[PDB]
């Protein structure tokens, strides 16, 4: 006291907020890719012909 | 079974005989043709530009 006042520091409450990943759940397929795009070929099969 | 007065000679019975069936298989003949103009455009896997 006096000229300041002691102080005992106990220990600091560290909240660290997150965005916990969900939606990429249904995204396990990585590509690095350098070409300027990505394409897609989907094809319709209608075997179901007598 | 019939009643028959014992001092009666008996009841002729009848029967039934028995029935077929028979049948002959269909027959089923699909086919492609093949021709370039199906051979030669890009199928799916093909890389774009080039193939």
């Amino acid at each position: 006291a006096g000229l300041y006042t002691t102080y005992q520091l106990l220990e600091v409450q560290r909240k660290l907020k997150t965005l916990p990943a969900f939606f990429l759940q249904w995204f396990p397929r990585q590509i690095n890719f350098q070409e300027d795009m990505i394409a897609f070929d989907k094809v319709i099969q209608d075997v179901t012909r007598v | 079974a019939p009643f028959v007065a014992p001092n009666v000679q008996g009841r002729v019975i009848k029967e039934s005989g028995y029935n077929t069936k028979t049948f002959k298989p269909a027959y089923v003949k699909p086919k492609h043709v093949i021709d370039p103009n199906m051979i030669i455009p890009r199928q799916p896997g093909e890389a774009l530009g080039t193939g």
